[PDB]
């Protein structure tokens, strides 16, 4: 049970680390909060 | 006497999770009691 639980945790740590399709243009920009925040996202809050 | 002070280890950690769990309601609003009364608040000096 140890042996498994070990090498189990082990491969979950690699799935965090961001692959290159992580990253696409079409599916989603990072830079569309800042169509949040040009005057758009007024308080310091996360509802927008 | 071994296992009594545990419990009370324990009690110290649990408390400050509920309390860290009341207050971060307030700050994003799921505290649905306190949104009204803080919109009661904006409504009163603007009509001031």
């Amino acid at each position: 049970t140890k042996a498994l639980v070990n090498e189990a945790r082990t491969e979950c740590d690699r799935y965090v680390r961001e692959s290159p399709r992580f990253y696409d243009e079409g599916t989603f920009s990072i830079y569309q909060f800042r169509q949040t925040l040009q005057q758009t996202s007024q308080g310091y809050d996360a509802q927008a | 006497l071994t296992l009594l002070n545990q419990e009370m280890q324990n009690l110290g950690i649990e408390f400050k999770k509920y309390m860290s769990a009341q207050i971060n309601d307030v700050v994003i609003g799921n505290d649905r009691e306190f949104d009204q009364d803080f919109t009661k608040l904006k409504a009163r000096m603007v009509a001031r």
